[PDB]
């Protein structure tokens, strides 16, 4: 509040030439400069030369009241301490008026009227603090809050005393000169700023009186624009998170740093994935917060990073999608997001539902980066159908699920990744064919680390409804034949290969009768790999192995061609010992079952003892 | 969940379905290494023990084949007495095969029954039987039981010697009998015995097969029993001097390597004297150079220093040989005979040294071969020791070095920059003397490259910010230049960019992370990348200080700070789960809390003169004052700092044993800041403060020339002008601190010239070990506490397993684990902690030493509290040298 932030970071480090480019600003941190100019050491020359250049600077007008402030203090050493010694016993003995006597006119007339007023503010502040909750008797001094800061400011300068308490008192009292305590000194404001932060709980600074102190905090980060950073730390770290938001807030819109990334994200990232102590303390914050909406830092954030959302929308808006440059700031803002809402969230709008459903659904450039923010947005969109109550929205998102099922396949060919987005809508498609709920969860929480619950088998189900009007077996099992096989697969990497939705089909039905002997991708598969023992690649040979002996799902039974140009010696040892396996699971399941409803699968092709005699 | 795995593997051996019990039996092992609990090991190997008794004789092998394998879960074994009871049940069968398989099973047994009197007369009875297959078992079994039991030793060697002397047994049997003589070492009288008979089969059976089986089993012997290793050595020689065959001269010369290997100490002056005339004498290549590998083994101990003139000729003979693995040998031995050997003379040969190095740098240039990589190496880490043992041929070698660098086909170049950049971290000389060399190269290489462009591009930005100091001219914007229209490799890239930060060069590392912070294909590295970058943009800004000014400097500690919160916000918002970042945000958050007490060290400094002498000066007169000599506010200001500090000093410390997995240098840099700020602890202790107090005077040697970085000798350069300024300035001026603050400001801003050192640990983590610390409670799957009469007892019953991730052997050994447990009350009962006394009496601190990677130790504890208590153990595992590392497991229980 006008406390002079420049002059008083000037006069931290040294008052050598600030002292002219400061005129009308030198009116409340004046009691300091009088008691360094009159009451200077002058131990080195060029010391003494700077306390000359501030007294030689500080001939204004109200030097003379600056002048008496300093006698009334030298002339009050050991009356006023003795005077305060006797208030402290008397004080600790009981507790085992036309303004009060002119209260303006005495403590500026007589250094005594003075110390005993300070003297009585100091034992109020001390009957506040032992045991009491209160902000009252503030004023006392409201039209003479000058010449009570500066009389404030002398008694600290001249008699010992507590800078916490202090504070404290400034922060009970009366916040606007709270942070001219802190241009009497200039030397103890992080001790300050910590007692200030330590002062308070953790479910406070809402609707409680924690808002006076947050707002005292706040004003002496702005006036400091140095220690911001690390207050905001310290809150973080100990208690009042809200006060580390604005402030974060505050450095953010004064500041135009932190361009490539927006710093209200980088400091709200790190409250879903770990330090779970801060973590459970900004979600009851933000379980408290979200009923009451009379508060201003947290509808600040959501709106500064509503506007630093939609900043982006103009570029998908004239352009096809995002750009390469902004392509991992979205993902990253979306993931934030999705930790933000993923258990126990705030309640949406439709003025920000809008722009969040307009940028899940752009075009990336075909970059990895682009793939993982599209499987973002897909499981974003999956986990929470809070979009079906418009038309608009319902049919634009469908239509830009079509285009992604069309440019799944020149996304994975373009794109050397893995488990592209295509795999895991065909896979989400083969479980809402197969009837249930409980994989969707398991993949929407295997594809990122958040262990979150959205609904009992009721959220999703409206999707459901959705599936059966145009993804039907028709395209999906389509597209999850065309597929093309991973190469020098690695079990590391993070993603659902294809084998996954290749075994969900095989396990599920192959009725379509016009869709079978899937042997040649099997086949392209396993040709050669040999880094890793993917644990699916045994269960596929097994139900790829039921699929022969099922009714009218008749596949082939893979002729010896492949083996007999494949064990003839790239043909790596792990390939060998799957085929070899396959061999022996196809001659143990040819004398397993044996009946075959006897209707038209009389068509076994079994080997004639010419190919196992090759094969070692 | 083992339990589950145990249960339905018992259910699938229940029924008969050999194809089904075999898998068990194979899957068996997988569940041994993933619960390495005792009880679970003891139920499976009963349960072997039980499909082991009744068979159909192929299940039986399989078990057999399972304990070869998991051969250190074996004695872990409580029920001892009945496994081996149920496996000895089947020996009395007249089938052979199920003979030899339950003596080899014995066999493998023969580390946890090295006393059973039965197994020793199944082996004895055995030995002798008409089979083939089942004596083979028998010898094996022997062996085994021989290694340990020296009863059994004593009571099988005249049974071996009748039957290896019975002149009845084939060729094949002898050779396998022969062997068992290397388990003899357990008396005196056994290896003389062993030594006899050993001599006898080579004076009265001359074979090929014979001898060299024979010779083996002597020399293991002599090496296991070091009594009669002069005699070994004597042996050897004698049989390369007079024996004229091929195959038995190659197996004495791997004989010597191995001796020397593991027993180099025994060797004279008369043993190395006969090798090198053995050596001269010989016609052949290969031969030749084994001998020379022996010797150039031998040379690297201090047998080189116990010789100390025909290993000189001989090495000097062999420099210049046509082919290069004896070359290599040659100047390998050269360079240790100089290095360890200080001889007068012998200075001449250091000549001789490094033009026989050309002589190893003309011939592996442009061959690009394994066979020549290696002898490449040979040469390259001889250098690299001759450089460090002897700094006054530094420059004599890196010329060479430089004239060579434009003689290979960018195939050697990567090793020439890895030799010159592990040389010039002695000596900062070599680098400014080639940077413009290495310059040259590196703007000439960006012409055409395929092969290796990638590891090649590295090494040469490697050696190229190790030869520089600032690369703030215009070295760097070409380096960005040859970067940039090139391949534009991510990880070529990003590791330029780690060797920048690592080596002190943050202009580069800052330009080539905002390069890579727009190509990210994930959203971890964004933030990964995104941290870095901020750390050196505020290391970059931290060196944009000037000497002796006050007014910016806070300005740029104000900037500085901000970039770092940016940074640690950053870096912890990609803290997951899944490989969390535990060492680099403690480091990060350490280095910010030691910067904002150096802020406030410096903004106290330049308040002192805000009128402090007058502000206490009114209860009190501070002149002339015995209590306190100048008694002022600012007294408080310093014991905060001197407090601050202290706490700092204490948090590196505990940093320095909380990673356990760092390496040399990490641990070395973390020394040195907290070495830095107890320095600066002291000064604020000592002498803006009363120097009456310690006045302990620094009268001692310092700064070594043991320093294996210009970061560490530069830091010790300072360490020593704070010092000798501080030492001098202490009873010079009065204690109000005229002249100490201006000290204390200079030493404040020369320890920040340095900007930083990320060292090799704060990326690519290995060496992951951890203790896992699974006590066995009362069962409590809940969190409700276990109900107890609260006076009879409470047991614990704590064990725990060390798992490691990569190779253990690599930095550090586990040998002791110093388990901790407490108690204390959970529920407040006076005050807002536990208690007046917390009941944290009971510590017990129990040393064990685990032989294997197991151990259990026993906890108790007495309370008579009807409250709710927390129990929590810390693993606190002890290395070899001796240090808390304290780890942080942090298992915590209710009850």
């Amino acid at each position: 509040v006008c406390l002079a932030s420049l002059s008083d970071p000037e006069l931290r480090l040294l008052l050598p030439c600030l002292v002219r480019m400061a005129l009308c600003a030198p009116a409340d941190q004046s009691q300091s400069w009088a008691q360094d100019k009159k009451l200077i050491l002058r131990l080195l020359s060029g010391v003494e030369a700077v306390n000359s250049i501030v007294a030689l600077l500080s001939v204004d007008f109200h030097a003379l009241e600056q002048d008496a402030s300093k006698e009334q203090q030298l002339r009050h050493k050991l009356g006023g301490g003795s005077g305060e010694s006797i208030l402290v016993s008397q004080l600790q003995h009981g507790l085992t008026k036309v303004s009060e006597s002119n209260g303006e006119f005495f403590f500026k007339s007589s250094e005594l009227f003075e110390s005993p007023v300070y003297l009585e503010e100091a034992a109020d502040v001390l009957c506040i603090l032992q045991a009491e909750l209160p902000s009252l008797l503030p004023i006392v001094d409201v039209a003479e809050a000058l010449l009570h800061v500066r009389n404030g400011a002398w008694f600290l300068c001249l008699l010992v005393a507590n800078v916490p308490d202090s504070f404290n008192e400034v922060c009970r009292g009366l916040i606007k000169n709270g942070e001219r305590q802190d241009e009497e000194s200039l030397g103890g404001r992080r001790r300050t700023d910590a007692l200030r932060f330590l002062c308070k709980m953790n479910p406070s600074q809402a609707l409680k009186v924690r808002g006076m102190v947050v707002e005292e905090c706040h004003l002496p980060g702005l006036g400091v624009a140095l220690t911001l950073d690390h207050t905001k730390n310290e809150a973080c770290e100990d208690g009042v998170s809200d006060l580390v938001c604005f402030v974060s807030g505050l450095l953010l819109g004064t500041n135009a740093k932190v361009r490539t990334w927006f710093g209200t994200f980088i400091r709200n990232g790190q409250q879903r994935k770990r330090e779970t102590s801060s973590s459970v303390l900004w979600q009851m914050r933000r379980q408290l917060l979200l009923e009451l909406m009379g508060i201003l830092p947290t509808v600040r954030s959501t709106r500064i990073v509503e506007e630093a959302d939609v900043d982006m929308e103009p570029n998908v808006s004239v352009y096809s999608g995002l750009k390469e440059e902004h392509v991992v700031k979205a993902s990253a803002l979306l993931r934030l997001y999705c930790a933000l809402m993923g258990i126990a969230g705030l309640k949406p709008t439709e003025e920000e539902a809008e722009q969040l459903l307009q940028l899940m659904t752009s075009r990336p450039p075909a970059t990895p980066a682009g793939v993982r923010f599209v499987s973002l947005s897909f499981c974003m969109l999956l986990a929470f159908s809070t979009l079906v109550s418009t038309p608009e929205q319902e049919q634009l998102m469908v239509v830009w699920l079509s285009w992604m099922i069309k440019e799944e396949a020149y996304f994975e060919s373009t794109s050397g990744v893995s488990a592209s987005f295509g795999e895991m809508l065909l896979l989400v498609a083969m479980y809402f064919h197969s009837n249930q709920l409980s994989a969707i969860i398991d993949l929407v929480c295997s594809t990122l680390g958040m262990k979150i619950v959205i609904k009992p088998s009721s959220l999703s189900r409206m999707k459901t409804i959705f599936t059966q009007e145009i993804f039907t077996e028709q395209v999906v099992t389509a597209h999850a034949v065309r597929v093309p096989v991973t190469s020098n697969l690695s079990a590391n990497i993070t993603g659902f290969l294809p084998i996954h939705c290749i075994y969900q089909l095989l396990r599920s039905r192959s009725f379509t009768k016009h869709k079978v002997s899937i042997k040649d991708w099997i086949y392209r598969q396993l040709c050669e790999t040999s880094t890793p023992l993917h644990p699916q690649l045994l269960p596929l040979i097994d139900v790829y192995i039921n699929s022969i002996l099922t009714p009218a799902s008749k596949s082939n039974p893979e002729a010896t061609n492949q083996p007999v140009t494949e064990q003839e010696i790239r043909f790596s040892i792990t390939a060998q010992l799957l085929v070899l396996y396959y061999i022996l699971s196809y001659e143990e399941a040819l004398l397993a079952n044996t009946k075959t409803l006897a209707a038209m699968q009389r068509k076994p092709k079994s080997y004639s003892s010419s190919l196992m005699d090759q094969i070692p | 969940d083992a339990n589950s795995a145990l249960m339905e593997l018992d259910k699938g051996l229940r029924s008969g379905k050999l194809g089904e019990q075999c898998e068990a039996v194979v899957r068996f092992p997988r569940l041994f290494q993933k619960y390495p609990f005792p009880i679970l090991i003891n139920s499976a190997f009963l349960k072997l023990a039980d499909v082991f008794r009744v068979g159909n004789n192929f299940l039986r092998l399989c078990v057999l084949k399972v304990t070869q394998q998991s051969e250190k879960h074996l004695e872990k074994i409580l029920n001892v007495d009945e496994f081996v009871k149920r496996i000895f049940s089947v020996i009395h069968s007249n089938d052979p095969v199920a003979r030899a398989i339950t003596l080899r099973m014995l066999g493998s047994l023969a580390s946890i029954i090295p006393e059973r009197k039965n197994a020793h007369h199944s082996i004895r009875q055995s030995l002798d039987s008409h089979d083939n297959v089942e004596v083979e078992a028998a010898v094996f079994a022997a062996a085994n039981f021989s290694a340990q039991s020296k009863d059994f030793a004593v009571g099988i060697c005249n049974k071996i010697s009748e039957m290896i002397q019975g002149l009845a047994t084939p060729v094949d049997l002898k050779l396998k009998l022969i062997p068992i003589l290397q388990h003899m070492h357990h008396d005196a009288i056994l290896a003389s015995s062993a030594r006899q008979l050993l001599q006898q089969l080579v004076t009265s059976y001359p074979s090929t097969k014979m001898v060299i089986v024979s010779l083996h089993t002597f020399t293991l012997l002599a090496a296991s029993s070091l009594v009669d290793t002069p005699k070994q050595i004597q042996l050897l020689l004698q049989y390369l001097k007079n024996d004229p065959r091929k195959a038995v001269k190659r197996l004495a010369i791997q004989d010597l390597k191995l001796l020397a290997n593991k027993t180099p100490h025994t060797w004279s002056r008369e043993n190395i004297q006969a090798l090198c005339e053995c050596a001269l004498q010989t016609p052949y290549d290969s031969l030749k150079l084994g001998m020379l590998s022996v010797l150039s083994t031998l040379s690297g101990t201090i047998a080189i220093k116990h010789y100390f003139s025909d290993l000189v000729k001989l090495a000097q003979e062999c420099c210049y040989h046509n082919n290069r693995g004896i070359a290599a040998h040659g100047v390998r031995v050269l360079t240790n005979i100089t290095v360890s050997c200080q001889e007068k003379d012998l200075l001449a040969l250091e000549q001789d040294a490094v033009f026989g190095l050309e002589s190893l740098l003309v011939l592996c240039s442009q061959d690009d071969s394994p066979g020549a990589q290696a002898t490449l190496k040979i040469a390259l880490n001889c250098m690299v020791k001759l450089a460090k043992g002897r700094p006054h041929l530094s420059q004599s070698v890196v010329e060479t070095l430089l004239t060579q660098l434009h003689s290979a086909q960018d195939a050697a170049r990567i090793l020439m920059c890895h030799c010159l950049a592990a040389i010039a971290m002695q000596l900062p000389v070599l680098g400014d003397g080639m940077l413009g060399d290495l310059m040259e190269l590196y703007k000439v290489i960006g012409r055409s490259a395929t092969d290796k462009q990638q590891e090649l591009l590295v090494s040469l930005a490697t050696v190229i910010f190790v030869a520089s100091q600032k690369a703030l001219s215009v070295e760097s914007k070409a380096v960005i230049k040859q970067q940039l229209e090139s391949v534009s490799n991510g990880w070529t890239v990003y590791r330029i960019a780690r060797q920048a930060s690592r080596m002190g060069n943050h202009d580069m590392a800052k330009e080539l992370y905002q390069s890579l912070l727009t190509q990210v294909a994930s959203e971890h590295f964004y933030f990964w990348l995104n941290s870095l970058k901020e750390f050196s943009h505020a290391e970059q800004c931290l060196t944009g200080l000037q000497e002796e000014n006050y007014s910016s400097a806070l300005s740029c500690i104000a900037e500085s700070l901000k970039f770092y919160h940016k940074g640690i916000a950053s870096l912890t918002a990609a803290s997951t789960p899944l490989n969390p970042l535990s060492f680099q945000c403690e480091f990060v958050k350490l280095r910010i809390d030691l910067l904002q007490a150096f802020s406030q060290l410096i903004c106290t400094c330049n308040s002192l003169k805000t009128s402090p002498p007058p502000a206490i000066a009114t209860t009190i007169a501070m002149t002339l004052g015995n209590d306190l000599q100048r008694c002022g506010r600012i007294s408080n200001q310093m014991k905060q700092s001197m407090e601050e500090f202290r706490s700092l000093a204490s948090r590196y410390g505990d940093l320095y044993q909380a990673s356990f997995d760092a390496d040399s240098a990490t641990l070395r840099n973390v020394e040195l800041q907290q070495q830095s700020c107890l320095l600066i602890s002291h000064a604020i202790e000592a002498l803006i403060l009363d120097p009456e107090s310690a006045s302990f005077q620094e009268y001692g040697s310092t700064g070594t020339a043991h320093a294996d970085s210009e970061y560490e000798r530069r830091m010790m350069s300072v360490y020593n002008h704070v010092l000798e300024e501080v030492e001098s300035l202490n009873r010079k001026y009065t204690p109000v601190s005229y002249m100490h603050t201006a000290c204390l400001c200079n030493a404040i801003i020369a320890l920040l010239k340095v900007p930083l050192s990320f060292q090799r640990y704060f990326f690519q983590k290995l060496q992951s070990t951890s203790i896992k610390l699974a006590l066995s409670p009362s069962p409590r799957n809940p969190a409700e506490p276990i109900a107890v009469q609260n006076n009879q007892q409470l047991a614990l019953k704590v064990e725990g397993v060390v798992q490691h991730g990569s190779k253990p052997g690599l930095f550090r050994k586990i040998q002791s684990v110093c388990l901790n447990v407490s108690s204390t009350l959970q529920s407040k009962s006076g005050q807002d902690y536990k208690i007046p006394i917390d009941n944290m009496t009971n510590e017990m601190e129990q040393r064990v030493e685990p032989h294997n990677d197991y151990f259990s130790t026993q906890f108790l504890l007495n309370f008579a509290i009807l409250g709710t208590h927390n129990i929590t153990v810390e693993s606190s595992v002890k290395d070899a040298n001796g240090i808390v590392w304290k780890t942080g497991p942090r298992t915590t229980i209710f009850v």
